[PDB]
């Protein structure tokens, strides 16, 4: 009764300030928490005083929240956006001309966490109970495939109440819950026929052997190493899987004297380096082997960040980066030149491993793709290991070539 | 519940026999091949008569079969005793009832241009005998809209 | 073991202690105690599956040593000696993985057999190249020595890793993840099967089936990834797994989530051909899947008695009364045959089919009393049917006895049905009114329904429709709970309960099922609502004091009347008139009813008489007219009289009087000028009489009628009327009477209605009626600037290009034509009105001009089109000579091509692009290529003029170029040259995605282009290197588009017209039953022509073509895709070498050999099997393929479109949708009429039929074809008008093209020739549609059409370039 008079004059002010400042802020999280608290306070009870001043704020606020939740953001940020944009303290009577801007976040809330799917089903029941079926159907017509697919997926939710309310709203929809979906449901399919990487296993009891594919195994390892909910020993097992996959997918046919005689040649430090340009614009689609290699490499780089896995992951990662960069400089420099790196050559698919001829052996340039996808990872702590990888690459390149400025002409750096 | 037909009874016996187990004790060596009563239930209720295959009946009628299998054997009563006359008579009775139901089902130029339908229109103020062309009707609609606007 | 884990699951300490205790009991003192281990099996299993790794390890170490370390022994153990019942809803197959991977050898170096993906060592460069280079290299500071030493030490550390470290961690990883571990078993078990010898494999396969059953191993029935699912998937994924029983397959499919996998396996067994059990189980499983078409096809293949086929055909297309009559005739004939002699027991399934389908038909025909009398037969009481049909006739005692008889023997799948029946009983029983357990029953029913839902496939389909329908009746029972709670005398009359009752009644009135649902569900809903409506009515008859206004009883009366009327309307829509008359006789038996709903009842009656007046008889139609005239109009309103007179005029125009009908139409329109339907029908009649008598004073009237009908209504409805309006413009005279007529009464019609017909009115823009149509298009454009700017832009540029060729003699600029100035003044006005939006559109169009890529793919596409035309012309010379000479036109084409070879508004982008082209044209590579080509492509030498010599040289150059063009960029950044596109933002202009204004949408949520994605990929599609552009919107989604360079301004404009036609026909498919029921719809991508040479088309990334899949399979096999055509032509030449012109047998054997040698019919089938490993995904893809193929075949046959070449059919892998590459009407260039009379009506080559497994054809394909034929055949849609409107401009362009060769006066074709030709053309399509729609006697010509589409006697005569084998 008394405090609503001092908050009303500043409502528009704080709303607009938080909306325009979080866009160019350093940690735009506390502002959205403040907005959520303000919405909760305005919705709590029937104030009927701040409602009049909040009504003219929906035209821009709803659009901004929709643009925010539609863009790519971290999981917690997206959850906060979708939950604060759905729980607006405004009655449906006035949200009619601004209702269309609530289906895009609704379909995401239905696909979100348990709290998010519950809030989405709550809003869906609220709008289907407080509005005529015809207008609501004409309203959801633009986005019906996603909404119905999410309502059908959440029906299998372990939570009994969630599935029950989902079934209740589906029955409330009536015949519209099964209308033809022009945007037909998507289904998984394979794009290539070549087999992915596998590990050889033998059986001495029957004098035979098998091949164990490990694409989905590496995928599971990376997935459980990325998430934070996994336990430490499972992370260690996944790191072990990735390490054995990495070490099993290389030749390991190098000698000490032979390596010394190969790297100790005057041409490596005297001959001009071919200035060919590497560009993924000519690179074909990623083969199963290459994507599995990238996944294993990024999983190793992540384990190098994991605290309990760092002591054994960081040295192995450094040594593997050394191996990759050394084989690269050996195949692309020295007296032995590949038919695609000689003088006068041009960019081509021979530099990358592809389903076509491509290169003769596995492309060592995949290490750069791993560092790229790691630095572009959602978590920024991974950028440290990427910088360490680049540092060791440059250092060992200058060591093997000397005259640091000369080691930068390698197409590897391009 | 309706009586069990010898056809579906032999079907049940065979389904149990096709479970690779003996009736002497229904857990034979390779104990993982426990009796799948739901499987034989599904295989039996696909016979002539109604489902009649709840959790109870499946066990009850097999326990009834065991004594008379350890008189004529079920396989003998199937191959013998008018092999296909029982189910065929059942189906003939069903079809006769069908025809009786379908038969007893029910089967399911006075020009009068009365003056009421024309008198209501005359009261409305429009002539029916003289068809007003659509152009004049459109002009009248435009004039009415103009009058309304003023 | 029993209680410690049940009551203390969270306290892992005591659980671990008990597990250590049992592990010690099992480990130590084994020689003393071995009987105690029998009862503690559940404890051991639980400790093995515990979440703690140490306990799991110490349990597995003792579980493994108890068995021999042999793969076969462990497999036999886990398959027949181990009982997993004690596990409990666990994915025990991971323990099988543990056991199978632990026995592997783990004392050897690690390695891999993937030699193709091997990574080269550091010293691998010492042996790759020649010898002496490395021999001389081998005979040639500390900072490098230390690095080498450390690297060698590290490599030595890696070489110590053994295989045992990999498998243990692999198993520990599979432990935590149920997904991607099921896959490991699926992918590893067949690998084990491969190494097992025949002796082991035989016994294992013989004992697996007992293990597939394994009795009490059913707790997994509710497990999402049930173990039996994975096990049977793995078993089926083996090579030799022949022995598996079909009964067990069906049982696993039903109980476990193995529906589609089980169906695929059963049909794979069935199509390999004592053996009828396979087909019986397959038909049962199909009937369980609600897939009516596959079941019908399978039975038609199995049908012995001819009557069964006709009955199934009738019931499949909604002919329920004729289906019931045919079933009755069939079972009567069977009874007669039985009286003659006994039949084989294999006929019993047909008898059960007849029984259950007659029951279903009688259920659909509103025979509830007959069904009750039948199920209640003394000798064979059918308690389920009685329980189903008892509550709908208020037989509550029979319903209660049937329920108590079913509750003890109800299928667990019908648990929610039993709960709903128990609720109905408790709510509606007279002497058992106990409203204490209501919400509990609803909760239990919902839980059971959700549990059953969890047992269905993950991809929603017809299998899930029953539960989606049950949800509505369940929530209605929940609402009925409070309804009855409020109707009791304690709450009777209370306002709080009255408001709730009113709200619930309004919601019920506004909540309706869809027409796609069978009438059975509509009845189950409406009759259930009727009980409570009557209760409300009756409840307000003994409480005259409560609410003394005679309103709440009237509320229930009105609700019941409206529900009855809606049920009758739905029954009528589905094609039932007898049940409609029955319902009308029913509603007539009421003391009194409202006057508002009686008018609607009379309206439905006259609508029934209307739709029944197709072949109306004199007696029946006159009796209907008398019944109509007998209705009283005293206490009624005025608008109702208008509608009544309109319907009277309609019904009387149906008969050949035409005078009283005109009078009634005029009187109705005068009664209520706002009535849209009356004026629309009046305009229809006026158009008819105008086309017949040809009186000028009637065309203006018809156009005014159509316009006034289109004024105040929605665009979806008014579309077919604007279609009629646009066609009438071809009858105007020199005075342009109807032109001024339409120009005088156009003020008032919404402008959005013309968006779907902009192209139709643009063609008239160039006629003598220009100025008024220009004003009209400009007026409608003032609201939609882009929708009118893009088409006028394209047409203006095409006119300028055409004039450039018309004035070849005059150099420099030239004067503009009349249509040019006309359509450019409007563009000037638009720029004056919408400057920012049009400027942004111009910027976009000028930036996308940079997509003129290069000469490489340009000349590639040129020579591809050349080869295509060469083959098309050689097929004509095939049978005659086949040693033919190149035609003059093809010679000129190839000459111009090899001469230009790629290099052939006051803007500056075009100038910069030309400068860049001239710059890049200074390299020696392309010059040498041009020289080498010109030194070969010359025709002035003898022996080179032969057509096949040219074809061979073209193929050689095609191979050379495709080997050359394989080194080019695959994507480029948009910011490289397209600055305005990269800098584009929502703040610049509110421009919408192209192709949005084409079809108006009810809502205004049009996704605006937020920004253009930086990457622009290059994809090889349509035999050209198209540029794929990605555009992002404010919603976060991305839309891909192909900036296609047409290079032919006529063919593209004629191609994108059938797309508009199909888009216009798409709504109609969604307004009828048997079409929505089958999900029939045209997949029409969006195509907008931005210039004569360039057009922007929508697409999706994963969309292959038939030729793409064929050439992919060939490259996999390592052969050339041009081999079969060359072989056909070689056989043709070698046969004609002895003067014998190739006969029919020659073509037949050529087809047979090319199919058996290099093109097996099982190519597409194996491709689909490999592409979609999941059974559900494969089944969904195949069903979508079948339905879309049927739809497009019906389209290409009924609509005289060009032959569906294999490269045209696009096949979307992500959804299975089938869209073709821009069909076009094959109008004869000589005669100007449609002559789509090829030997094959539609593409059903052997490969397709093999992919459709020969039953998808006989079922869903022909079923969908018949449905879509009967759908468009309905007169209410007036598809003939749309066809006429499109063919008008399709023939105007033909005339323009035919008259351009000779040489405003010639701007108009004729006043009588164009109309006559259009009428001749449209009838050719209408007759072909009616021939397919005919469904007399349960038989249709579609069967003979599909049979001829795959007959070898006709396929061999098709063009080799058409690929009758692919
Ligand atoms: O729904 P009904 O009352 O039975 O009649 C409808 C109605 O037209 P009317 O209500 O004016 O008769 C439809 O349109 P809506 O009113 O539902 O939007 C539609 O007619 P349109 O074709 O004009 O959309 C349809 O017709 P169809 O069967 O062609 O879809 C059908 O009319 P019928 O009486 O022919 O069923």
């Amino acid at each position: 009764a008394e405090n609503e008079q001092m908050l009303k004059p500043h409502l528009h002010k704080i709303v607009n300030s938080s909306m325009e400042l979080a866009q160019t802020a350093k940690e735009p999280y506390n502002y959205f928490l403040l907005l959520r608290a303000l919405f909760r306070s305005i919705g709590g009870g029937s104030h009927d005083l701040l409602y009049q001043e909040f009504l003219p704020l929906l035209p821009n606020l709803l659009q901004g929240l929709n643009m925010l939740q539609s863009g790519l953001h971290k999981q917690h940020m997206k959850d906060l956006f979708v939950e604060l944009c759905l729980t607006v303290p405004v009655r449906l009577s006035s949200l009619l001309p601004y209702l269309p801007m609530l289906m895009d976040p609704l379909v995401s809330a239905l696909n979100g966490s348990q709290t998010l799917v519950s809030q989405g089903l709550r809003t869906l029941e609220l709008c289907v109970d407080n509005l005529q079926p015809d207008f609501l159907y004409d309203h959801i017509q633009p986005v019906r495939a996603e909404l119905m697919q999410a309502l059908w997926r959440t029906l299998r939710n372990p939570a009994d109440s969630i599935s029950h309310v989902a079934y209740r709203v589906l029955g409330k929809f009536g015949g519209s819950n099964r209308k033809m979906l022009k945007e037909s449901q998507k289904l998984h399919y394979v794009v290539t026929e070549v087999q992915g990487p596998s590990i050889t296993v033998e059986f001495s009891d029957c004098k035979a052997s098998l091949q164990l594919p490990m694409e989905k195994a590496i995928e599971t390892a990376l997935d459980c190493l990325k998430s934070a909910n996994t336990e430490p020993y499972y992370r260690r097992q996944a790191w072990e899987v990735i390490k054995c996959f990495l070490v099993a997918m290389m030749s390991l046919e190098d000698n000490k004297h032979a390596l010394y005689q190969l790297l100790a040649h005057p041409n490596f430090t005297e001959k001009t380096i071919p200035n060919v340009i590497i560009s993924h614009r000519y690179k074909a689609q990623d083969t199963p082997a290459r994507k599995t290699f990238e996944q294993a490499l990024t999983g190793a780089f992540m384990s190098a960040v994991i605290k309990d896995l760092r002591p054994s992951a960081l040295p192995f990662v450094a040594s593997l980066i050394r191996h990759y960069t050394m084989v690269a400089v050996a195949q692309q420099c020295g007296p032995f030149l590949l038919p695609c790196y000689q003088v006068g050559s041009q960019p081509s698919t021979a530099m990358f491993h592809s389903e076509e001829n491509g290169s003769k052996g596995m492309d060592p340039l995949v290490l750069i793709d791993a560092i790229a996808i790691c630095m572009a990872y959602e978590e920024k702590e991974l950028c440290k290991i990427g910088e360490v990888a680049l540092a060791v690459i440059f250092d060992v390149a200058s060591i093997i070539l000397g005259s640091k400025e000369r080691a930068c002409q390698l197409p590897l750096f391009s | 519940n309706p009586e069990w037909l010898i056809s579906e009874d032999w079907a049940l016996l065979q389904a149990v026999k096709q479970l690779l187990e003996l009736p002497l004790n229904l857990t034979i060596v390779s104990p993982a091949h426990t009796p799948n009563w739901d499987l034989v239930s599904d295989v039996v209720n696909s016979c002539s008569r109604i489902y009649r295959s709840s959790k109870q009946c499946r066990n009850r009628y097999e326990n009834v079969i065991i004594p008379r299998e350890e008189p004529l054997r079920t396989s003998q009563i199937y191959a013998q005793d008018e092999n296909a006359t029982h189910t065929q008579l059942y189906t003939s009775h069903f079809d006769l009832m069908k025809m009786t139901a379908g038969k007893r089902s029910p089967p399911i130029n006075p020009f009068q241009k009365n003056p009421k339908h024309a008198s209501v229109l005359a009261e409305s103020g429009i002539n029916y005998d003289k068809p007003l062309p659509p152009i004049q009707v459109a002009s009248l609609r435009a004039e009415r809209i103009a009058k309304e606007k003023k | 073991m029993t209680y410690i884990e049940k009551r203390f699951p969270e306290d892992l300490e005591l659980n671990a202690q008990f597990l250590d205790l049992v592990n010690y009991v099992y480990r130590d003192e084994t020689l003393s105690g071995s009987e105690l281990t029998a009862k503690l099996e559940p404890a051991f299993l639980s400790g093995l599956r515990c979440a703690q790794p140490l306990i799991r390890a110490k349990f597995f170490e003792v579980f493994d040593n108890s068995m021999k370390r042999r793969v076969y022994e462990r497999l036999l153990y886990v398959t027949c000696s181990q009982n997993w019942e004690a596990m409990g809803n666990h994915f025990w197959i991971k323990q099988c993985i543990e056991l199978l991977l632990a026995v592997c050898e783990k004392s050897t170096p690690i390695g891999t057999s993937c030699q193709g993906a091997m990574l080269p060592s550091i010293t691998n460069v010492i042996n790759l190249a020649d010898s002496h280079d490395r021999a001389a290299f081998a005979m040639v500071g500390n900072q490098l020595h230390m690095l080498t030493n450390r690297h060698d030490k590290f490599l030595d550390t890696l070489r110590e890793v053994k295989t045992g470290a990999l498998l243990s961690a692999f198993v520990q990883l599979c432990h935590i993840s149920t997904t991607l571990a099921e896959k490991t078993w699926v992918q590893l078990f067949p690998r084990l099967w491969k190494i097992l010898s025949d002796r082991q494999q035989h016994a294992l396969a013989g004992e697996i089936s007992p293990f597939l059953c394994s009795g009490s191993h059913q707790v997994q029935r509710d497990c999402q990834p049930s173990a039996l699912n994975c096990f049977v998937e793995a078993m089926s994924q083996c090579v030799p797994p022949i022995p598996i029983r079909p009964c067990v397959l069906k049982y696993l499919g039903k109980t476990h989530n193995l529906w589609f996998r089980s169906t695929l396996m059963l049909e794979h067994q069935a199509f390999e051909k004592p053996q009828q059990e396979i087909l019986d189980s397959l038909a049962e499983l199909y009937s369980l899947l609600q897939e009516e078409d596959m079941w019908a096809g399978l039975w038609q293949k199995r049908c012995k008695y001819s009557e069964t086929a006709t009955a199934i055909a009738y019931e499949q297309h909604g002919f329920f009364e004729q289906a019931q009559e045919s079933y009755e005739k069939a079972m009567d004939k069977a009874k007669k045959e039985h009286e003659r002699s006994n039949a084989s027991p294999a006929i019993f399934p047909e008898y059960q089919l007849w029984e259950d389908h007659w029951i279903r038909c009688s259920k659909e025909l509103n025979q509830w009393e007959a069904l009750t009398e039948y199920g209640q037969s003394k000798g064979h009481i059918n308690p389920y049917l009685v329980l189903e049909c008892a509550w709908r006739v208020s037989n509550w005692t029979a319903m209660k006895e049937a329920l108590v008889q079913v509750e003890v023997s109800c299928p667990k799948e019908m648990a929610w049905k039993v709960n709903m029946y128990r609720g109905y009983l408790a709510i509606c029983h007279p002497e058992e009114q106990q409203l204490s357990f209501i919400e509990r029953l609803v909760e239990m029913a919902s839980s059971l329904a959700i549990r059953e839902w969890r047992r269905l496939p993950h991809v929603v389909s017809h299998v899930h429709t029953p539960l989606l329908q049950a949800a509505q009746q369940i929530i209605e029972l929940q609402e009925a709970a409070q309804i009855n709670a409020g109707l009791q005398p304690t709450n009777l009359g209370r306002n709080n309960s009255l408001h709730d009752m009113k709200t619930v009644v309004k919601t019920w009135r506004n909540r309706l099922p869809i027409v796609s649902d069978d009438l059975s569900h509509w009845s189950s809903i409406f009759m259930w609502r009727q009980h409570h409506y009557q209760a409300i009515v009756t409840a307000y008859e003994n409480s005259s004091q409560h609410d003394p206004s005679s309103n709440n009883a009237m509320l229930g009366v009105h609700a019941s009347a409206s529900a009855i009327i809606q049920y009758g309307k739905i029954a009528r829509k589905q094609g039932l008139v007898n049940v409609a008359l029955d319902i009308l006789s029913r509603i007539h038996t009421i003391p009194t009813v409202p006057i508002v709903d009686c008018f609607q009842k009379i309206r439905q009656q006259v609508k029934c008489y209307l739709q029944l007046a197709g072949v109306m008889g004199k007696n029946e139609c006159m009796q209907g007219l008398e019944v109509i005239e007998s209705t009283n109009l005293k206490y009624f309103t005025k608008e109702m009289t208008a509608e009544f007179y309109a319907l009277k005029g309609m019904f009387l125009a149906q008969i050949n009087k035409s005078e009283e009908a005109n009078k009634a139409f005029s009187a109705a329109v005068q009664m209520h000028d706002v009535l849209v339907k009356a004026w629309a029908m009046w305009g229809d009649y006026l158009e008819n009489i105008f086309v017949k008598e040809r009186q000028l004073h009637l065309g203006v009237s018809a156009i005014t009628c159509y316009l006034h009908a289109c004024r105040h209504q929605n665009e979806s409805k008014s579309r077919k009327y604007l279609a009629k309006v646009l066609w009438l413009l071809s009858f105007d005279d020199d005075k342009n009477t109807l032109a001024d007529a339409v120009d005088k009464y156009c003020i008032g019609v919404p402008p959005i209605q013309w968006l779907a017909w902009i192209p139709q009115l643009l063609t008239c823009l160039v006629g003598s009626e220009g100025k008024l149509l220009l004003n009209l298009i400009s007026q409608v454009g003032r609201v939609y600037p882009q929708a009118v700017y893009f088409p006028i832009r394209t047409l203006y540029l095409t006119l300028k290009i055409e004039q450039r060729e018309r004035y070849k003699s005059d150099p420099g600029p030239i004067r503009a034509t009349a249509p040019m100035w006309r359509c450019s003044r409007i563009m000037h006005m638009q720029r004056e009105l919408h400057p920012t939006l049009l400027s942004s559109l111009e910027g976009i169009v000028d930036q996308m001009v940079w997509f003129r890529e290069n000469w490489h793919e340009e000349v590639l596409r040129q020579l591809q089109q050349g080869l295509a035309k060469c083959y098309s012309v050689a097929f004509e010379k095939s049978g005659a000579v086949s040693d033919a000479k190149i035609t003059p036109h093809t010679l000129n084409f190839v000459k111009k091509l090899v001469s230009t070879f790629g290099v052939g508004f006051s803007s500056a982008a075009s100038e910069s692009l030309a400068r860049r082209a001239q710059a890049t044209a200074q390299d020696p590579v392309f010059q040498k290529l041009k020289g080498q080509f010109t030194t070969d492509f010359d025709f002035s030498v003898p022996g080179s003029m032969k057509l096949h010599n040219l074809i061979s040289k073209l193929k050689k150059w095609i191979k050379i170029l495709e080997a050359k063009t394989k080194q080019l960029p695959k994507f480029f950044l948009i910011e490289e040259k397209c600055r305005f596109l990269s800098n584009f933002s929502a703040q610049t202009a509110e421009v919408e995605i192209p192709g949005e204004f084409l079809m108006p949408k009810p809502t205004h949520y049009y996704i605006k282009i937020a920004r253009f994605m930086p990457r622009v990929e290059i994809v090889q599609k349509h035999n050209t290197a198209a540029r794929r552009l990605y555009i992002r919107g404010h919603n976060g989604k991305i839309y891909p588009y192909l900036v296609m360079n047409d290079a032919c301004l006529t063919e593209s404009r004629r191609e994108e017209r059938v797309l508009q036609l199909l888009r216009l026909l798409n709504p109609c498919l969604e307004k009828r039953k048997e079409t929505t029921k089958r999900h029939l719809f045209f997949t029409v991508p969006r195509v907008v022509a931005v210039s004569p040479q360039m057009r922007l088309v929508e697409d999706n990334p994963s969309s292959l073509s038939l030729v793409e899949i064929y050439k992919q399979r060939c490259a996999k096999k390592g052969i050339e895709h041009d081999n079969p055509i060359s072989r056909y032509y070689d056989r043709l030449a070698t046969v004609q070498a002895r003067g014998t012109q190739a006969s029919h047998q020659v073509l037949r054997d050529i087809l047979k050999e090319v199919q058996s040698n290099m093109v097996p019919r099982s190519m597409l089938k194996e491709w689909a099997l490999h592409t979609f490993p999941n059974a559900t995904d494969y089944w969904t893809f195949r069903k979508m393929f079948t339905i879309q193929l049927a739809l497009i075949g019906f389209a290409e046959f009924v609509l005289h479109l060009n032959r569906l070449n294999p490269e045209m059919l696009q096949i979307a892998q992500d959804t299975g949708k089938l869209n073709v590459a821009y069909f076009r009407f094959d109008i004869n260039d000589a005669t100007g009429d449609l002559d789509a009379n090829r030997p094959v009506p539609f593409r059903l080559t052997p490969n397709i039929s093999e992919f459709l497994t020969t039953i998808g054809v006989s079922g869903p394909l022909t079923a969908s074809m018949i449905a879509v034929a009967r759908c468009f055949a309905q007169p209410n849609f007036k598809v003939d008008g749309i066809l006429k409107t499109v063919l008008r401009d399709e023939i105007i362009a033909w005339h323009k093209k035919t008259q351009e060769d000779t040489s405003g006066q010639p701007e108009n074709m004729d006043s009588q020739q164009l109309v006559s030709l259009v009428q001749k053309a449209v009838t050719a399509i209408m007759t072909r549609l009616h021939n397919l729609a005919q469904f007399e006697g349960g038989e249709s010509k579609v069967n003979t059409l599909v049979a001829a589409a795959n007959s070898l006697d006709n396929l061999c005569r098709m063009d080799p370039a058409w690929h009758p084998w692919l």
